[PDB]
RNA sequence: GGGAUUGCUGACUGAUAGUGCAAACAGUACUGUGAAGGAACUAAUGAAACUGGGCUAUAAGUGCGCAUUCCACCAAUACGUGAGCAUUCGCGCAUUACCAUUCUCCAGAGGAUUUAAAUGCACAAACCUAUAUGCCUUUUGGCAUAUGAUUACACUUCGUUA
């Protein structure tokens, strides 16, 4: 139902919809997913279509690995999974490459790579 | 849906009826008497004042042979 | 975006296409392991053109964790733009690869050979000579004492890759020792296979072999293996050991030494059916051929294998199982059933004419002597001197004529054309003369008229003699006995003298002197009349060839 | 006949004729059958095939002056015939004959009379259908023969990178530096090589 | 190979489903069509005794409204379809029985369902 | 699913039909600022409306051109080319001549009817382009697991010498 629900959507959901289909390949996706919101009226035929808009913040993380501070968007959630699990140095080793759908978080997992390699 | 791919695809329409200006080409040729359409010629110069210079190395030469006259070869050949 | 991006798009490109194009738009942004994963990543994308056979429907697991659903066909083709784009990025990456095979490792340079191996077995680029040697450089200069660089899985890529690509190389010479330093302690079942599979088509490592044997013996079994490299590690024994036992196939036997890995490996076979190939099984059929290794009911198996797919196998195949289960001596009464019936069935019945004559053979020396088997040797023979127009040798009508003489086969108008064609070959570079035998034989199976072939045996029978490096054999004396019987020449009989004074025969051939001493110049010069009188062969006609030289005889040959 | 021409099949899938031009030939239908001509023309079109023939199919043609009204001459003239309906006479008997596309010796196919016997004395010559020769009034002005035409001048064995083949001639030399026998006084002349001279006599005198 | 099978230009239409007729009639062997008599579900209180028992009798259809339904298609032999489980032996492998789903039977609208109980088709509302 | 060759494919159409177009130049002339709309026109024959005048007042032959099958040269494995109306109740094209005798309304204008044929229409055949279990499918994809985020590994082996 999920493809006729997409299909489905208000124009201020279907432009948030294509602004997260544009940049979700910009920002750190660690444990974030979109939602979609379909409310349903019991007085029926009206089944309106919405997105759950993801928060995000710019929080300038220190990288323990190469001395210095980063900044890169990211939510709530992956917050809590990194700062939980390890850090910065931690997420970047042992999330590989896959899970991490994301530009940045690619480009700094590769500076902490090749400076802790050079480090050795 | 590029531009340069767009306009490939005008001329490669316009290779299709082409040779001696039919149709729409006849009005079509008289625009340039009415935008001032550059033909294809080669630039000598520059305006620096006003006044136009043409640069002296961009003057055209012909490297003609030394003798074309009683040249053993002639533009047509025997059958 | 980055390099690591990059890597991981190579490496999941999922069509060759799209590797192309991230190969031609980053040439500047590549590194060593962009181009090695490019490399990697290339035999991996190419596809086949509509003849991909299902094997979905043959096995309940899909995968052996590893396997194409569809193998292909005998002879199937690549798609043509596949194989056009497979080939300019391969020139591509020849281009793209010596400015960076300065930083490999052993792993990168094992990885991109036998890749390129993988491209040469498929047809794509088929030369690799342009630039070789900068791999062989950095994969061997960093591995001389078995050094800090990697190992195990290299030898067995690097060693495959150069069984692939051939190139006649100096560090065989070298490679002869870390090889055989580490099998026992860094090599998996698939590797052992892989190297002895290399071993053996660059035909090099003779002490390699049995402590190979005993290595993936002492692995917990040969069950880890799949049935095509099972297949390939007969044919690998065979082709390093066979022709070796064989020439210092229906005399030869095994060795003990080998015998527990082969069976290892035929119940491992036996074992892992339903999924199992028409050319595995040829392999198999014939490594065993060769071996001389007769297992109980691995022949009913691969014969039932082949009879499970046979719409879906060409003639090549049919024709390889037939052979090697006619020299092997077996009967698999399914498949000479189904086979007589499928090519009885075809109305235009031509193939190659190699084929025709296996097919001729293996129904002539196995117990075949039914109606429908009359009828299909009288078939194929037909269809064979309708098309005996080939220059190629006298053996495929060796075992054409090794099959219609196990028949009694009498249709005069086959075997006036095959003597033709036997007599118009035989003026050219005729190799042996058993190769000629064996249509001797075939045209003195039932009646024939072909002297104009007789007196020609009898100038290369002469010619050998004059030549004075033969055998000499009983089958010298079964040469001169056929164009003995029909000819009458009187030059044959230094050959009956001189072969017979250093004869290393006692029976069955000294008759055949005996019976030929009619036709030819020798008179009665024969210490063996008595003897054979003494051991009565009665092959020949010997009681009405005895009535002119020894009467004793005549009485004999017959009582 | 049928007045589409484009809806006929293409016939003469081989070019074989065996109507030649400058033959006797009998006229099997039409206004005038039983009558003998010779072919002056075969018009070899694959759908629609015409022959014209020597004085038969003659019609009165209206050859238009240019003119709106009825200013025109009138010429009889041989209308043509349809390809098939004309036969070979055959030289004995005066009855057309059916011609077969016999092979001779030597690989050659010659147009023979239909017998079962067909050699020598059966072939029915074919003229030959070229002739128009320039090779007579040849060596006029602005030609050049042929053995003077294929000279081999051409050689790669020259031609390799000469850089300093200059000889200093004011612009003669810009040429081969750029890569060149002789270039025409005349040429040289075009681009003026006397405006700064004239100032320079000028200021000397 | 001339096997001209034209696979394309085949609608399947879709049929509608009547299915407010499922619960309410049934047909006999002989083809009748039999219905419960109506005025007896509640108000029971304001009836007499005659009229109620009167009432628990089933009665045929009027043979037009039957003829209708006939031709239609309708052919329901029961009430409610007898689950195919509940045979002994024919069980479900990992149910200990199955879910019932106590059906409904509203349906009527102008635009999509019923064209039975319509009497028009009406055009839908603006599509947003 | 899509893009081009072939159809001894068509109880498809035959010029107001069939594509909008069978045509020297149809997505043309022309219309519109523009996006966009969008014609007519084959070759003969020459119906009616209309308007003047007059009146009344022998299901056959014969030629060509091919296709099928025979033959003999063949790449010798599907036919490769070539004599032959040799063969076929084959296909296409070409061709078949009457000679009076006046009691027929005539002249124009117009382009219907009749005849002819796919380069039109619909497909078909090869050709090229585009992970497994089960739920819902609905000319096909959404969902958990597994060889799995990993630059690495099995297979098309031609065998023939009694
Ligand atoms: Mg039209
Ligand atoms: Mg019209
Ligand atoms: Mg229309
Ligand atoms: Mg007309
Ligand atoms: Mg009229």
């Amino acid at each position: 139902n999920v493809r006729q629900l997409i299909s489905r959507l208000i124009p201020p959901a279907r432009k948030q919809f294509e602004h997260l289909q544009a940049h979700r390949r910009d920002v750190v996706w660690g444990d974030t997913q979109i939602t979609l919101r379909v409310r349903q009226y019991p007085k029926s035929k009206d089944e309106r279509v919405s997105l759950v808009l993801p928060n995000w913040h710019r929080v300038r993380l220190w990288s323990e690995a190469l001395g210095r501070k980063v900044e890169l968007v990211m939510t709530k959630d992956t917050l809590r999974h990194i700062e939980d699990m390890g850090g910065l140095d931690a997420y970047l080793i042992k999330t590989p490459e896959s899970r991490l759908k994301s530009n940045p978080a690619s480009a700094v997992k590769w500076e902490v790579m090749s400076a802790l390699r050079r480090r050795e | 849906i590029g531009r340069e791919a767009v306009v490939d695809l005008i001329q490669q329409s316009a290779a299709k009826q082409s040779g001696i200006r039919k149709g729409w080409q006849v009005k079509a040729a008289t625009w340039v008497k009415r935008v001032h359409v550059d033909r294809g010629d080669v630039k000598v110069g520059r305006l620096e004042g006003g006044e136009f210079q043409v640069l002296p190395h961009l003057r055209p030469r012909y490297f003609v042979p030394a003798d074309l006259d009683k040249f053993q070869l002639k533009p047509y050949v025997e059958v | 975006t980055t390099y690591t991006q990059l890597l991981a798009s190579i490496r999941a490109a999922k069509s060759l296409k799209r590797l192309e194009h991230l190969v031609d738009t980053y040439a500047d942004r590549f590194d060593a392991v962009h181009v090695a994963a490019a490399v990697a990543r290339l035999p991996h994308l190419l596809k086949y053109r509509e003849a991909d056979l299902v094997d979905m429907s043959a096995s309940a697991v899909v995968l052996p964790s590893g396997m194409t659903r569809t193998r292909r066909k005998h002879g199937a083709q690549l798609r043509s733009g596949s194989a056009e784009v497979a080939a300019r990025l391969a020139a591509r990456v020849d281009a793209m690869l010596p400015q960076h095979v300065a930083h490999f490792f052993p792993r990168q340079a094992a990885c991109s050979i036998w890749a390129f191996g993988e491209l040469r077995r498929h047809g794509v680029i088929e030369r690799m000579d342009s630039l070789p040697q900068v791999l062989m450089s950095v994969t061997r200069g960093n591995l001389q004492p078995l050094r800090v660089h990697a190992a195990g899985v290299d030898f067995a890529q690097l060693l495959h890759g150069l069984a692939k690509l051939g190139h006649n190389d100096e560090p065989l010479l070298d490679a002869l020792l870390p090889l055989v330093t580490e099998r026992l302690g860094s090599m998996q079942q698939r590797e052992l296979q892989m190297t002895v599979w290399a071993l053996a088509t660059l035909r090099r490592a003779t002490p390699e072999l049995l402590d190979e044997v005993a290595q993936q013996l002492l692995s917990t079994s040969t069950a880890f293996l799949l049935p095509s490299a099972c297949a390939s590690v007969f044919w690998s024994y065979a082709k390093t050991e066979g022709l070796a036992r064989l020439s210092p196939r229906r005399r030869a036997r095994v060795a003990a030494a080998r015998v527990k890995l082969f069976d290892s490996l035929a119940a491992t076979m036996m074992a892992q059916a339903l999924l199992l190939a028409p050319q595995d099984v040829a392999t198999t059929l014939w490594a065993c051929s060769v071996l001389g290794y007769h297992h109980s009911q691995l022949p009913a198996v691969l014969g039932d294998a082949v009879l499970r797919a046979l719409p879906n196998c060409s003639d090549a195949e049919v024709a390889s199982v037939l052979e090697s289960l006619a020299h092997l001596g077996y009967h698999h009464a399914p498949l000479m059933d189904a086979v007589a019936a499928g090519i009885l069935a075809e109305p235009v019945v031509s193939t190659e004419p190699v084929n025709i004559a296996r097919v001729l053979y293996a129904y002539g020396v196995l117990a075949r002597r039914g109606p429908r088997d009359l009828q299909l040797v009288g078939t194929l023979a037909e269809a064979l001197v309708r098309r005996l127009a080939r220059v190629e040798r006298l053996d495929t009508v060796a075992l054409a004529c090794r099959g219609l003489g196990a028949f009694a086969y009498d249709d005069q108008a086959v075997l006036a054309q095959v003597a033709a064609r036997t007599e118009q070959l035989l003026q050219t570079s005729t190799t042996g003369l058993e190769q000629l035998q064996a249509v001797l034989r075939c045209l003195d199976a039932g009646g024939c008229s072909y002297f104009q072939l007789a007196v020609a045996a009898a100038r290369m029978l002469d010619d050998r003699l004059r030549a004075g490096a033969c055998r000499s054999a009983p089958l010298a004396v079964e040469v001169l006995y056929y164009s003995a019987r029909q000819g009458v020449x009187x030059x044959x009989x230094x050959x009956x003298x001189x072969x017979x004074x250093x004869x290393x025969x006692x029976x069955x051939x000294x008759x055949x002197x005996x019976x030929x001493x009619x036709x030819x110049x020798x008179x009665x010069x024969x210490x063996x009349x008595x003897x054979x009188x003494x051991x009565x062969x009665x092959x020949x006609x010997x009681x009405x060839x005895x009535x002119x030289x020894x009467x004793x005889x005549x009485x004999x040959x017959x009582x | 006949p049928q007045a589409l021409y484009r809806s006929i099949q293409p016939m003469f899938k081989t070019n074989r004729w065996r109507i030649c031009r400058d033959d006797l030939v009998y006229i099997l239908s039409g206004p005038d059958k039983g009558k003998t001509g010779k072919v002056l023309e075969i018009i070899k079109d694959t759908r629609t095939p015409q022959v014209i023939v020597e004085g038969r199919n003659l019609r009165k043609k209206k050859v238009k002056t240019g003119t709106g009204p009825d200013d025109f001459f009138v010429v009889t003239m041989e209308a043509p015939l349809h390809y098939s309906q004309v036969q070979l006479v055959d030289p004995q008997t005066g009855k057309p004959m059916r011609v077969i596309f016999a092979y001779t010796a030597d690989g050659t196919k010659v147009r023979s009379r239909k017998v079962p016997n067909p050699s020598t004395a059966d072939i029915i010559a074919t003229p030959s259908e070229e002739d128009p020769d320039p090779r007579v009034g040849l060596t006029g002005p602005k030609d050049t023969s042929a053995s003077l035409a294929r000279q081999a001048t051409y050689t790669p064995s020259a031609g390799f990178p000469f850089r300093v083949r200059n000889l200093e001639r004011i612009w003669a030399e810009l040429q081969p530096d750029a890569d060149x026998x002789x270039x025409x006084x005349x040429x040289x002349x075009x681009x003026x090589x006397x405006x700064x001279x004239x100032x320079x006599x000028x200021x000397x005198x | 190979p001339q096997i001209h099978a034209h696979d394309k230009y085949k609608k399947e239409n879709p049929q509608p489903a009547n299915s407010f007729l499922l619960g309410r009639f049934v047909t006999d062997r002989n083809g009748i069509i039999w219905h419960r008599q109506a005025n007896y579900r509640h108000a029971r209180h304001a009836k007499s005794a005659s009229q109620l028992t009167r009432l628990k009798r089933w009665k045929p259809l009027a043979p037009a409204f039957a003829a209708k339904l006939r031709k239609l298609g309708f052919s329901e032999r029961y009430w409610a379809a007898p689950d195919p489980q509940d045979v002994p032996g024919f069980h479900s492998p990992r149910g200990r029985v199955e879910r019932p789903r106590r059906s409904a039977v509203p349906d009527m609208d102008h635009t999509t369902g019923e064209p039975a109980l319509r009497q028009s088709w009406q055009p839908p509302n603006r599509q947003r």
